[PDB]
Formats: C-alpha cells, structure tokens, sequence
C-alpha cells in the first residue's frame, strides 16, 4: 500500500513503566488497524500500551471489535 | 432526557457538559483537562491536595505513555483511591463507589455485588478494579480515550432501577461521595438484596426535603 | 495514616489476604522502634516550651524583618508573635505524634496536606518554618534511635516545605 | 443554567408565547447596563485573593473556635478546604453576576452544599458569616469610584448583594 | 430472568423436589402452544412502529395538555423521549410474551418506573393511557385471522393482555 | 443552552477558573449583538401571523399533495392545516428566542434535539419545513446585523433538517 | 438462567432490539427439543432412586477407601454414606432441571458455581462425582434426543469437575 | 451480521464458554428454517425484475409528484427512475440475503445503518420505500414459513424507516 | 464474524448479485449435513477437558524441556496459562465448526497470536505440537461409531481437521 | 492557550459542531478588544526597561533584606540582581503576550503553570513578584480599555501568586 511503519528496533521499543505497568512491570505495545463497525474511532491505525495483567483483556477487546493486530512487542 | 427536573435533580450541570476526550496528538491543555476531569470523577469530587496528586501518573498521561483508560486505572488502583474508598468501607459500599466512579452509574442487581465481592475476595482489589475498566460496558461508553462520566440519560441496556439508584449515590454538584448524609454506610445493600427502589430525593438547596432518610 | 501496622494491614486488605510473615516482620520492626519513639516523644514533650520559644527566636534572628515589619503575616506585634509560637508548637506536637505512631501519618494528615495553600494564602514563608525545624533538630538533645527517628520527621517536614 | 436572556426565554417557551414588547425593552435596559456588569465582574475577580484571605482572617478572628485544635478549620487540610470553599463561593457569585441570573449559583454551587456541611459537620452558620464578610469587601471594591468612568452602579451592586445573600442563606 | 420453564424449575429446587408428572405435563402443554406464542411475538414486532405511533397519536388527541406548550410531551426532546418510552414498554412486553414469564418486564422495565416518572414529573396516568392504547392495537393485531393457520389463541392473547396490564399498573 | 454568557461560564467552571479577559470579551461581543437581536425579535414577532400564514401557503404551493392527500401526516383537512401552522409557528417563535438569547440554545433545546425522531415517527417531510424556513428568510424584511443573526438561526434549522 | 429463550431476550435486550427472526428460530429450536427433554426428565425422575444408589455403589466400588477410611469427608459410616447419596441425588435432580429448562442454567446456578471451593474446603474428590456421573450416563436407559441432551448435561458436569 | 449461528457463538464467547445444549438448539432452529429461507430467496430472485419494476410503479402511483417534479431527489427523468429502481433493487436483494443468512444482519450492516442520514442528506422520503416494501410483501407470492420469514425482514425494513 | 451462510452473502453483496442457483443449492447441501455438524460440536465439547489434559500430558512427555525448571511451562501459573491456552484454542475450533466458517477462529483467537507468543517468549512450535495432539484426539472422538446414527462424517471431519490445522499453522 | 478564538473553536469542536452565532459574537468581542491590546503591548514594550528597573527597585525598597542578605535566592550580588531583573522582565514580556493574544493563555502556559514548585524549590518569595507587578500597574501609564485589560493580566498574576 506504499506506506511506512514505525521503527521499534534496539531500545526504541521501550516505554516508561512507572506505577502503571502492573505486577510484572512490563508494557506491551499493540499496533492495530481499526474501523468503526461504541465510541468514535479517530484513526484507522492505533497503538495501545497495556500491562501483562490486562494483555488478555485487551486482545479480546480488539477481537470483539473486529480490528486487526499488526504487531505486538514488549515495551 | 432530563429537562424540566434537571436543575432540581442536580443533573443540569452534566446536561451542559460534554465527554472529555483525549484526541490523538493532544495538546498541553487537553492533558490538563483530562487530569482535572479524571480527578473529579474517579475521586468523587473530593478536594485533592497537592501532596495527594499522582504526579507520576499525570506525567505519563501527559507524555502519551498511558492512555486515558490506563490513567483512570492508575488512579483507581492508587493508595489515594484506596484510602478514600476502600480501607474504611463495607465492600458493598466499595462496589457502589466503583460503579459510580468508573462506570458513571449505580449497580443494577445483587448479581453485580456477588461478582465483585467474590472477585475482590479471591483475587484482590486490583483485580476487581480491572473488571470495571476492562468491562464491555466501559468499552462501549468510554473506550480508550474518554474520561468516565455520569450516565443519567437512558441508554441501550439500561434498567429503570439504575436511574432511581443514581440519586442514592449522587447527592448534588456541590458534594462529594465522602460528604453525604449516609456517610460510610452502603446506600444500596437493602435495595439490591430485596430488588427494591426508593422515591428519588433530590439534592439540598433545590429540595427542602433533601435530608429524608428512612430508619433501620 | 502511614504507620507500619496500618500499612501492613492495608496491604493485606488490598490483596484480600490473611497476614503473612511479611506483615509479622513489619510488626517486629515496629516493636524494635516503638520504645525509642516513646522516649523521644516524652523528651520533646517535657522540653516543648523551651524548644518552641527557642525555635521562634531563632526564626526572628534569621529573619529580623518578621519582627520589624507591619503586616498580618509578620510577628512585629504580640498578635503575630503568638501566632508564630502557636505554629511552631503545632509542628513540635505533631512530630511527637509521629514518634508515637511510628510514621509520618500524623504529619501527613494534620500538617502537610494543604500546607502549601495555607502559606500562599496567608503570605507565610516556608523558609521561616524550615529555620524553626532546624533549631529543634539541633536542640532536642536526643541520641541513638530516638534522634534518628525524630530527625527523620523533622527533615520530612523540612523537605515538604522545600 | 440560565443567563438573564434565557431566563425570560424559558418562561416564555413554557407559556408558548413570544416575548412581549415590555420584556424586550427590559432586556434592552439590561444591555445598557452591560458595561457596569462587566466592570463589577472584573473588579471582584481582580481582587479575589484579597477578598478571600481578608474575609477568612476576619472570620477566624471573630470565631477562634474554628481554628483551635479540634475546630473544623484546624489542620492544614481542613483549613485549605475551608479557603477553597470561600474561593468557590466567590467564584460562582461572579458567574451569577456575569450571567445576570442566580441559576448557576443554584444549579452548581448551592446544589447539595447543605448536605455536604451537615454530613461533614462544617458549621454552616460560620460559612454564612464568611460569605457575609466577602460580600462587604466585594461591594466596596465594585463601588470604588477611582480609576473608572463615573456612573451609578447601585442596581448592579444590589444584584450582587443578592447573590451573596443567596449563598449565605443556602448554608445558614 | 426466568422463562416459563425455569420459573417452575426454580420453585422445584427451593423445595428440593423433582418436577411432578402434572408439572411436566403442564410444561408439555406450554410447548404445544409454542408456535402460537412465536406468531404473537412476530405479529406485534412486525407492527411495532405502527402500534407506537398510532397509540401516541391517539393519546395526544385525547390528552392535548401533554403537547401544548409547557406540557410534558412538548418540545422535541421530550416528545422523542415519550415515543421512546412507549417503544421500550412494548419491547419488554414482547420479551415477556416470548419467554412466557413477566420477570424480564418487571425486573428491567417496570421496577422503579413509577418512581422515575414521579421524579421527572412525567404524568404516569397518561403513560398508562398510552400503554392501554398499545394493548388494544397489539391484541387486535395478534388476533387477526388473515394469513395464518387458523386456531384458538385466546390463552396467548390473555397472557399478552396480562403483561400490558402489568405495564399500565406499574407506571401509574 | 448554547449562548455566549452560559458557555463562557460553563467553560470557565469546567476549568475551575475565575472569569478572565477572555470571558469579558465574550460579554462585549454579546453586548455588541444584543440590541440588533432584540430588534429582530420584535420585528419577527409583530409580523408573526403574516409570516406563519405566508410560510404555510408557500409549503402548500410547493408541495400541493400535502393539501390533497388523505392521511394523518398531511394537511388535506383543517386538522392537518392547523397542525402545520402550529408547527411553523413553533419554528418562528423559537427562532425569536434564539435572537433574544444570542445563540442556538433555544433551537437546540426546544426544537432540534429529537426532531429527526418526530419527523420519522409521524411521517413528516423535513423538506416541508425547509420551504417554510426559506419563505421566512425571504420575507422577514430585516437588514444589517438583525438580518445576519436571524438568517443564521434560520439556516441553522435548515441545515439540521438537511 | 442460561436457556435458549432467556439467552435470546438477553442478547436482544443488550442490543436494545425487538426480537427478530433470529430469536424466533431460537424459540423453534427450543420447541424441537422441549418434549424430548421433558420425557428424559420424567424417565430419570422415575428411575432416580435406582440411579442414585447404583451410582453411589459405583463410586464405592471404584474408590473402596471411601467406605473404609475414617474421616468427616469419607463414607465409612452411615453419616457419610447418607451425605454421599444426597450429593449424587442433587446432581441427578439438577440434571433433570436442565432437561426441563433446556440449558445448563440450573447446573450453573445451583451446583457448578462454587463447587470447587466446596470440594476443596470439605476435602471431597471431584473424581468421586465424575464416576457417579459416568454411572448415570451408562444406566439412565435413554435414547435419541433424550439421551443426547441428558448426556450433554452429565458431561458438562464432568467437564466442570475435571 | 446478526444470524442464529453467529449470535450463538458470540454469546458463548462473551461468557468464555464452550457451546452447550442451548447453542445446539439454536443450530437446530436454524436448520428448521434454512430450507424455507433458501426457497424464499430463490423465488424472490427469480421474480426480482417484476417485483422491482412493480414496486417502483407502486411508488410512482402512490406519490405521483415523484414523477412530475424536477429535482435530483425525484424520478421525473430517466436518471431518477433508474436511481429509484436501483434503490428498490437494493432492498429486495439484501432481503434475499437475510433469508439466506436467517437473520436481519445483512439488512443491518448493508442498508439500515446510515439510511437515516442518506435519506435526510439527499431529501429522499422514507415513505417512498415503505410503499415499495409493502408492494413486495403483497406480491412475492410466498407461503408458509417462507412467507413469514420474508415478511419479517420486509416488515423489519418498514419499521426501520418509520 | 461470518458463518457459512453470511460468508456467501458477503461475497455476493460485494458484487451486487443475488446468490445463484448453484450457491443456494450448495447451502442446501450444507443444511443437509447440519445434524452431523451439531454432533461433532457436541462430541468435542463433551470431551473438552479430556482432550486438553490428554494432549497436555502427551506434549510434556515428548517435550520435557517445557516443564523442567526454567521451562516455559514450569511453575503453576505458567502451566495453568498453558492449559488455559489449549482450552481457548479448542474452544474457538469448536466455534468454527459450529458456524461452518473459520472467521471466528481467525478473528477472535489467532489474531496476533503468533506475535503475542513471540513477545512473551512462548514456544509457538510447541503450542503447534499441542494443538496437533488435540486434533488427533478430537477427530477420533468425532468419528466414534458407538451410540450415534450411522453415516458418513468424512466431510465434517475434514473441515474440523482444517480448523485445527489453521490454529497450528498460526502459532507455528 | 486561553484566548477568545481558541476557546470558541475548542468548545465547538468538543460538541462536534460548526461555529454558530455564539462563536461569531466571541470573535466580535475579540475585534472590539484587539486594537487596545496591541497598543497596550506597544506602550509596555517601549517602556519595558524603565518599568523593569523601576519594578526591581520597588521590590528592593519594600524588602531591603533581599539586597542585604547573602544567599542564592537573594539579590545581595549582581548575580542575584540580574536574576531578579530577568524574572521581572519575564513577567512584563509575557503580559504583553496576553495583550496580543487577548487572554491569559501566555501567562498560563509560559509562567503560571509550575510557578509554585519553582518558588518553593528555589526559596523565592511570591510577595516579591507581587510588589513588582503592583509597581507595573501603578506606572505603565495606560488608559481606557488598554489599562483595563493590562491590569486584568497583572492582577491575574498577582492572584496566582497569592
Ligand atoms: C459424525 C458426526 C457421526 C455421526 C453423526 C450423525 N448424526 C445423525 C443424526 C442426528 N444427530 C442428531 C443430534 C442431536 N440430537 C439432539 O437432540 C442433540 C442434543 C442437543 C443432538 C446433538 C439428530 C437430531 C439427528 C437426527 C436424528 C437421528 O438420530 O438420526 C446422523 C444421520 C444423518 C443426519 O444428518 O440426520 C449422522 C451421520 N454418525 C456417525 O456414524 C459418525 C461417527
Ligand atoms: C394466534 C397467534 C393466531 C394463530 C396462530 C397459529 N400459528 C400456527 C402455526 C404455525 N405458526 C408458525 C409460525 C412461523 N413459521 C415460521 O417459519 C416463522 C418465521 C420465523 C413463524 C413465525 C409455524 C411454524 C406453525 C406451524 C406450521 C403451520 O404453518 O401451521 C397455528 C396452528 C397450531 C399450531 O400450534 O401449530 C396457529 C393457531 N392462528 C390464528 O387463527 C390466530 C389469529
Ligand atoms: C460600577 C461598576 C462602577 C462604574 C462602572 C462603569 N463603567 C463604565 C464604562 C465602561 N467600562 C468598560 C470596561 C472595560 N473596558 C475594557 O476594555 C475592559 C477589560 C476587558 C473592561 C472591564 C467599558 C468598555 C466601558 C465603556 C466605555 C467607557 O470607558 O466609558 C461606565 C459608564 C457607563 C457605561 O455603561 O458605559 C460605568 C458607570 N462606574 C462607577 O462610578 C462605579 C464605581
Ligand atoms: C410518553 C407516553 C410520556 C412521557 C415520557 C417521557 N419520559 C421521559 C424520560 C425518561 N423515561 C425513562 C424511562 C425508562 N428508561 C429506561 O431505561 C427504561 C427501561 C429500560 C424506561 C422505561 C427515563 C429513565 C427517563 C429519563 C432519562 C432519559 O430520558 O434519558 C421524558 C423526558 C423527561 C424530561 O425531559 O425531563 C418524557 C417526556 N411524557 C409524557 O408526557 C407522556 C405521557
Ligand atoms: C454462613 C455461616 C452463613 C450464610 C452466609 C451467606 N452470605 C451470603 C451473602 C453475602 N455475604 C456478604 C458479606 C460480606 N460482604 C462484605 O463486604 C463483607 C466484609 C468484607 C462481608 C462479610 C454479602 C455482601 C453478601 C451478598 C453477596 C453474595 O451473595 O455473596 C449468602 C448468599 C445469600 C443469597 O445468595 O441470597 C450466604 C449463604 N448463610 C447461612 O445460612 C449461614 C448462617
Ligand atoms: C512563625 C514561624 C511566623 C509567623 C506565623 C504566622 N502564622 C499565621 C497564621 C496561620 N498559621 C497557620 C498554620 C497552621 N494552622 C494549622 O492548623 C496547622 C497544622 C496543624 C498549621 C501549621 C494557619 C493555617 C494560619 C492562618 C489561620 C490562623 O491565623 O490561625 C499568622 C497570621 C497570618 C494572618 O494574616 O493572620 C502568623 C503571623 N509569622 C511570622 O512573621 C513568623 C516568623
Ligand atoms: C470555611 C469558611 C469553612 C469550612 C469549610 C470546609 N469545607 C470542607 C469540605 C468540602 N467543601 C465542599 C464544597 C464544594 N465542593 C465543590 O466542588 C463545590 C462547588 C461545586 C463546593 C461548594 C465539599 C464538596 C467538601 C467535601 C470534599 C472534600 O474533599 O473536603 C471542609 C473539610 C472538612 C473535612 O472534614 O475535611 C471544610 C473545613 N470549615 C469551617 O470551619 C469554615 C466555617
Ligand atoms: C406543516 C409544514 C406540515 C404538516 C404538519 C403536521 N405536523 C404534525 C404533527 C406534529 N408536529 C410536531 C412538531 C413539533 N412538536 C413540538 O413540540 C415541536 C418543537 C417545539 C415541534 C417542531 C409533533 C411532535 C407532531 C406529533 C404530535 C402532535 O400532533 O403534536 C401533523 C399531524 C401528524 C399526525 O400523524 O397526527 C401534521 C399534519 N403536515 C403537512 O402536510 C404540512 C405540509
Ligand atoms: C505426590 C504427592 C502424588 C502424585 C503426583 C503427580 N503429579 C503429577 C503431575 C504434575 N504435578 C505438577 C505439579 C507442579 N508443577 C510445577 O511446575 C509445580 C510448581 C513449581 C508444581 C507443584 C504438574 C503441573 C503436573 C502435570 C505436568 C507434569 O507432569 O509435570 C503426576 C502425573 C499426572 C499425569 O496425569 O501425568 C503425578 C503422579 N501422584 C500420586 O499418586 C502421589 C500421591
Ligand atoms: C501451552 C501449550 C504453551 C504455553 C502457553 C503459555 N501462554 C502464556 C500466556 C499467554 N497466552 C495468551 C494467549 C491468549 N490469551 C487470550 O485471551 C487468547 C484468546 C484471545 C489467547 C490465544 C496470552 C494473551 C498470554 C499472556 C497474558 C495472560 O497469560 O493472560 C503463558 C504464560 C507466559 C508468562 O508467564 O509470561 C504460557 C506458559 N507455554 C508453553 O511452554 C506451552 C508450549
């Protein structure tokens, strides 16, 4: 489709944890393609940062809405 | 909607407000409005002192490191929230407060008390908080980027008992959840157990009989 | 409020758990500390009038304009002097509570929460109180664990003011 | 929330009537006083911190029981909350002056406030005294003849006094 | 919620008893009426908009105070809310017909509705009149002999009339 | 309601701020506008019966089937004609409220919110009311600021219907 | 309770929808099943005493320690045997409710919810009840749709226990 | 897409549950209906041109102004008549999908969602399409279960438009 | 999510065409096999716990590294998460069998599952081996000739094997 | 940034609304004000050095200890005096931005947000800057609307510090 993607190589994948990264202090970055099939959708491509404890719940949320997961990595 | 009785019931200010949304590429003022909106909603309009502010969570929210929902989850799991609403309350009162703060509505049925009481007892407070925020109801109303707000108006999936119980938990604009006549007592323990409701008593100022409360 | 016993039960209660060896260890830490804290509270209480009066005079010496300048926020008259000695007494008394409770809880609840708004609204300099707290640190005469815990609360208040 | 214009409109709509010529003329007179209204809002706002702090100092001087240990204004948190209350009430009084209608005060500031003070044990009579002190200072500030185009502001001053009286009555 | 089958089950478990032969036979008779029950739900649903709009028109004609200025059905917001309420009540009546139990209607719709309308100032008696008008239209629709296998639906129609009566009684 | 004064206060309240020079400018904008709005409201009111009757006939001329077709939603009888004139009167009356208020608030709260549900439920064509509104725009005889503000509300209603 | 009819309304209500052909088809599915379920409930009820005692003896045969070992959780005495026959009767009775209801609702709400904590708390092996349920499956004598639906509920309980 | 099979799985998935007898009954309900629905789709498809043309003429007869009035939203020229015949074809075609799918899902996702904004934006009267759907109801010539399911979807569209 | 019916509908709508006689006949053949489809779903579901546990035991027997200390399935929570994942995959395979379309499995289970396991360090090749073990057990259960009307279930068995194959390929 | 135009659009955007007569009135209010603000900004800019130096000396005169007491937070050396003149220059310069912008946005974003932390951290007294701001009010020499708007921002800063 003649487009680019963000670069998450080396340490560029890292994101700040603080006290918001759950019990394991790990963040997961979910890149998705989404549309409006609920709240208004503002962007066709979105990123979500969720802790390990909420990673399962987030996948079902993305799944229930019919949105596509393009990449998941540790942040 | 609520038009004629809106001011009498304390709903008129919320009729005049719009959901607070954090758009992509948000500005500085956008982040501040979210933080103010989250603190007012999630902490039940209690005054928040500078020493009590979650400066780290505010920083991550401002930076885009956490979304609005994750900021709400961080506030709800904080020691500030637990001090205000957990450590000094019956868990049914805690469940009442969680529904108002995080879902903007009152509990509908005893089944909700059963679910969240067991979830807290088996998995702990943090697990219970996740259940509200990761719920389908939270997803459909607020999603990732909108601060929770009171849902006074009728929506799909509502029950009428929810409307009457909202004014058991909401007691006016110039008021906080920790500054109501019933104080720490559960407002809906009896109503949920018996599946009963009570006549709506509006807030003080606009209603002379605002203080009516039944006895044991 | 933040004390070892309250924090221990607050953690277990948040987790919906019985108390475990972790919480029992917290209690043992409290017991190791408690007697020294009670000794410090007694020593500060018996010496409170001298510490408060000396602390107020130390502030006046370091900031002589406070006793020379007219204004509701200054101690040029007996009214302001009485307010000042009252405030320093509040710090000293609430510090003794921290020693009894074994934590900053009393300071957090009774004094520090909202102190910034008070000092701004009434045009009170936090530097004045920092000087008073430093005087109490240098003059309470405690030693050992009593000194360490007492100075931790005095420095805790100083840091909150700075 | 209504302003001075929408208050009349709401009453007209509930009757299904056009505003009469008398009602439109009355609103025209309100517009003629608009500059005085804006000035009064500006003057109270520009002195808001002084009005709050001076009134608070006077209230605690006359009611030392509020600030002694065990008093409802004792401890920094309660004291700060008390100062916030005075500022909030003053802020909403300026809103009512700006809109020309008490609804913003009734709908938001005074909605549930008595329940709040009864539940917390805040002495409502003492809040009313503090609000009265702010009223006295605010009206003097609005009426100051210096540095402004001279004219009669009695009508706007009377209106502002009413909003203060409303707030004081709502709490005690 | 309960349906016709689970209502009997719940009463049996509370007694710790197996369903009796008479109870099982009674539920078999309910099964034998299932097609008529499904047709009744289909017919009401297929005419839902006409039932609501005709009933609303008849109501406002008989009670013109509702739609005059100041009336509770006046303005588009309130009229829209009013029409929505009629559709909601009809929707839950069909739910109860589908399940053969009033619990879904009572639990989710009627419980608290009297208190809601009293709080909002909605005239509950007028809602009952509107519900009654929906009842007559719906029952006529259910009873229409055209384009359907002929038989006796008096029992189903009586059951549906009962649910409408529950709704009318609850609002007022 | 959406009016300059109420929205100015509600926005400031949401931010927890006193009114500042921004909100004062909003008030000055309102004061610059109000007299023309009140004058426009007076002119529409004095001419309301002519405008309503003229607007109704304009609709009937443009859509003759509405006066010849039997049905509850049409104006083939005096019942329907009376309903139609009443409705157009509501549009005109609420537009005068917008001029008095200086904003779309009266139209939003009394008429626009839920109008789509009404027209769908009762099978009323929005195009009918668009024609009535255009007639009123062409015949209210206003000029200057009065014309511009009045037409903005009339166009606001037209846009909502389209 | 989870049944086809309650599930149909629950889904429609959550969507704010009138019942459509989808929910009507759900009703027709229930009607197709209902008579076979009621016959199965009758057959199990009439044969219940033989099934319960036979199942209990099957458990005792497979786990002879249950009838030889002293303890509150075992069936070495008449007390424990009565508890055991009672529990097996509960399983069978609630299964008949499922056949009446046409869904796992009665099992979900009366038996399955909380069974894990009970078995852990009172030291009851889920394997005991699995064997009892297997005996009932092999001995209820049903056929056709009655057999298939009943075995689905018995298997549902077995799966919950394993 | 709302159908008995997808709704059954969606409900189970939302509960984190395997499919139980409740959902198998839903499938049996679908299988009872499916052949009648497939028959209905074939009959409507074979008669589609006659139904669309007859439905279009029914609208023009009921609303003669749509064939005499100039405007992009009317059928006074061949352009608008082709637009109208196309639209009615869309309704009939998507109704046959509902019969194939056994639910309103194809109508919900392809036609109903957004129809209100389209009709308002392009000044199309919902009453036009209601007449077209009523003609198809009166002329598809189905009977039995095929008729009842087909009429449910046609009535579903009519209700959505009113 | 699509089922066997809506899959054909969606393709037809994209071309703006009615379903052809051949397509309708194909769906009629699908309807004729529906009872076998329901039996296959019922049999897999009725043995779900056994299928998962037997597959898990077999997997750890051939891949003991998974359960040795430091292995990805070592510790109770990781083992529980692994058994959970196996049950999830089996559940969504039954969903696909029930609907006759793989969309539910692909959209709601396999969507991003390969990347999730990579990010977590879960060995996907071992997940695939476990899924294959569930596959062979499930197909024998579906194919069991005892206690069922006799007939040819080869087509449904092939379809179910396809869904298991999709799950195994997606993870690894 | 709080300015009349930015708040008008942001409120409309939050409502998903085109701009209406309300927002246009806000624009007219800005236009009535804008020239006075620009001239006020010019007058303050041209006189900036005299105002800043005069303001700094007003602070030193009112608080002589700031020029007599050693310390990083005081102005007993040229280093401290240069910091103080710099800070007062920041206040004046950002005030001219508010006059240009027509609101407190520049003060809020550049100066007021976080000022409490800075003054607390660096032991700077808000009363010093209040005195500097009061001098600027007393000496900028503006009149009419320019005076009123300029003083609103200077008083806004004073209130923020008090
Ligand atoms: C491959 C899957 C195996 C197989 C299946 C098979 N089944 C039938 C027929 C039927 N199966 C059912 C199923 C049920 N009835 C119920 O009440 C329930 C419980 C909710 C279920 C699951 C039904 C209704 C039938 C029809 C009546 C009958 O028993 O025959 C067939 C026959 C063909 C058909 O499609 O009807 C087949 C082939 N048979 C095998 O040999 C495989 C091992
Ligand atoms: C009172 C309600 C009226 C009435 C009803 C009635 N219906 C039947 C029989 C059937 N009705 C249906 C219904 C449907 N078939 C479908 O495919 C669908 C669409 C999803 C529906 C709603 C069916 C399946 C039957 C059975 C077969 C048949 O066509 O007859 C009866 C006959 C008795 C029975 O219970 O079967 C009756 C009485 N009849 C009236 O006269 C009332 C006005
Ligand atoms: C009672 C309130 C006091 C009083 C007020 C008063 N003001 C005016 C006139 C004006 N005041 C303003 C105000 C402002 N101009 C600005 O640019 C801003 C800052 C954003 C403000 C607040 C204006 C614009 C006018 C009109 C022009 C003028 O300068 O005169 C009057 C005169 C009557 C009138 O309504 O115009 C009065 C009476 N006067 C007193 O004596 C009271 C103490
Ligand atoms: C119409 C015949 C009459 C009428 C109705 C009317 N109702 C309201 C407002 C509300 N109606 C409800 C009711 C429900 N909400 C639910 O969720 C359900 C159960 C699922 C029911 C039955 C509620 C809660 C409200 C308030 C909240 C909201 O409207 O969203 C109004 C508007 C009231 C107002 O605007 O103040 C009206 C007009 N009024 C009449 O005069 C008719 C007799
Ligand atoms: C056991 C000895 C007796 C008994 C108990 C019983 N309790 C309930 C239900 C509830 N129990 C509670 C209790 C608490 N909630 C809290 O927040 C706290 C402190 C943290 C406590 C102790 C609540 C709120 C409920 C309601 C929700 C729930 O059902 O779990 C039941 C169930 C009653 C019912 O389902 O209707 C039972 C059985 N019952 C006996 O017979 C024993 C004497
Ligand atoms: C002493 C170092 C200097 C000083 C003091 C001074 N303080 C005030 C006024 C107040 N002091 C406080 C502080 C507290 N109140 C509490 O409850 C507690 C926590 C338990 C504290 C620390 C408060 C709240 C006030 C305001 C209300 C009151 O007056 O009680 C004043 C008077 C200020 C005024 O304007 O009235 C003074 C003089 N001033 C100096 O110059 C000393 C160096
Ligand atoms: C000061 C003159 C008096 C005084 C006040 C006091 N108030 C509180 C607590 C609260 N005040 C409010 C009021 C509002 N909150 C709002 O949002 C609004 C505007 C819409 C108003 C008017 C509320 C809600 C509270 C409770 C929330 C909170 O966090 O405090 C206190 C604190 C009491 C306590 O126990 O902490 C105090 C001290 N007290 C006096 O003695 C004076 C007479
Ligand atoms: C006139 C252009 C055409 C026309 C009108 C017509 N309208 C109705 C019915 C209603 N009109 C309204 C509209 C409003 N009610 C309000 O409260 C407001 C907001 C303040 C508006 C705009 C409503 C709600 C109705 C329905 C209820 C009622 O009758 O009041 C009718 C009758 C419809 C019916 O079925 O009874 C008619 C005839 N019809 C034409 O043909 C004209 C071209
Ligand atoms: C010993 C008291 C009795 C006994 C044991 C037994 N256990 C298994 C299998 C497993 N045991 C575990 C337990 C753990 N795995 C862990 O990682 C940890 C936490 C660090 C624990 C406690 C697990 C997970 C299994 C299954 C997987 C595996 O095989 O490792 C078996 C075999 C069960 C089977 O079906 O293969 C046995 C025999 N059995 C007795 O009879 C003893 C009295
Ligand atoms: C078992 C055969 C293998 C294995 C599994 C394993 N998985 C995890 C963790 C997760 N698995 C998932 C997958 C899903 N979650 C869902 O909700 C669904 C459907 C939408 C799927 C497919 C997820 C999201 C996680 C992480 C979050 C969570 O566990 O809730 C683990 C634990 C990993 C860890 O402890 O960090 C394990 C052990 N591991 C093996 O070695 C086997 C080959």
């Amino acid at each position: 489709r003649n487009t680019a993607s963000p670069v998450y190589a080396g340490s560029t994948a890292e994101s700040l944890r603080g006290t918001s990264a759950g019990s394991r202090n790990q963040m997961y970055r979910l890149q998705v393609i989404q549309g409006a099939a609920g709240t208004r959708v503002r962007r066709g491509k979105a990123e979500y940062l969720v802790s390990y404890d909420n990673l399962s719940a987030k996948l079902q949320q993305i799944n229930r809405q019919g949105d596509t997961v393009t990449m998941i990595s540790l942040a | 909607a609520i038009t004629t009785a809106a001011s009498r019931l304390g709903v008129a200010p919320y009729n005049e407000s719009r959901p607070v949304e954090l758009r992509p590429d948000f500005s500085l003022d956008d982040a501040k409005m979210v933080i103010r909106a989250v603190y007012r909603q999630v902490l039940g309009n209690d005054y928040i002192m500078d020493s009590e502010r979650l400066k780290g969570a505010e920083s991550l929210l401002t930076n885009g490191s956490i979304s609005v929902r994750e900021f709400v989850r961080t506030v709800a799991k904080s020691e500030l929230y637990k001090k205000k609403f957990l450590y000094n309350n019956f868990q049914t009162r805690v469940i009442e407060l969680n529904y108002k703060h995080l879902l903007g509505r009152a509990p509908f049925s005893e089944d909700e008390v059963i679910f969240h009481l067991d979830l807290y007892e088996n998995q702990g407070f943090d697990a219970d908080i996740d259940s509200y925020i990761d719920s389908v109801e939270y997803q459909e109303n607020f999603g990732e980027n909108i601060v929770p707000y009171y849902r006074f108006n009728n929506q799909v999936g509502d029950r009428t008992v929810g409307f009457t119980r909202m004014f058991r938990l909401y007691r006016g604009y110039a008021n906080s959840d920790r500054s109501q006549l019933e104080r720490s007592s559960s407002r809906l323990a009896t109503e949920l157990g018996q599946n009963t409701v009570s006549a709506i008593v509006g807030p003080s100022g606009s209603n002379a009989g605002w203080a009516y409360r039944p006895s044991r | 409020m933040k004390t070892p016993l309250t924090e221990a039960v607050s953690t277990a209660d948040s987790q919906g758990r019985f108390l475990s060896s972790t919480e029992l260890q917290i209690a043992f830490g409290r017991l190791r500390q408690a007697n020294a804290g009670l000794q410090a509270a007694k020593a500060l209480t018996d010496n409170a009038q001298s510490l408060v009066n000396g602390a107020a005079q130390a502030v006046y010496n370091k900031f002589p304009y406070t006793t020379q300048t007219q204004g509701n926020n200054f101690a040029a008259d007996q009214r302001g002097k009485d307010k000042c000695a009252r405030d320093i007494g509040y710090y000293l008394r609430i510090v003794t509570y921290c020693l009894v409770a074994g934590g900053t809880g009393p300071l957090d609840e009774y004094l520090i929460a909202g102190i910034d708004e008070i000092n701004r609204t009434f045009d009170l300099s936090p530097s004045w109180y920092v000087e008073a707290l430093k005087y109490i640190k240098a003059n309470h005469g405690l030693s050992g664990d009593a000194r360490d815990e007492a100075n931790s609360y005095l420095d805790y208040a100083i840091n909150a003011l700075s | 929330m209504f302003d001075v214009f929408t208050r009349v409109v709401s009453q007209a709509d509930a009757r299904g009537e056009y505003l009469s010529g008398s009602q439109l003329d009355a609103l025209s007179a309100t517009v003629a006083e608009g500059n005085k209204r804006i000035d009064s809002v500006n003057r109270i706002t520009g002195n808001a911190s002084a009005i709050v702090s001076n009134a608070a100092r006077a209230l605690f001087a006359e009611q030392p029981q509020l600030i002694q240990p065990g008093g409802n204004a004792y401890t920094s948190r309660r004291m700060a909350a008390c100062l916030r209350d005075m500022e909030i009430i003053l802020r909403y009084v300026t809103y009512a002056t700006f809109t020309g209608d008490a609804s913003v005060l009734e709908d938001r500031c005074l909605n549930g406030l008595r329940e709040t003070y009864v539940a917390l044990g805040v002495p409502g009579a003492s809040v009313a005294a503090g609000v009265q002190k702010m009223k006295e200072a605010a009206l003097d500030i609005v009426n100051d003849p210096n540095g402004i185009t001279r004219g009669d502001c009695s009508a706007i001053v009377a209106e502002i006094a009413g909003y203060f009286d409303r707030a004081a009555a709502a709490v005690a």
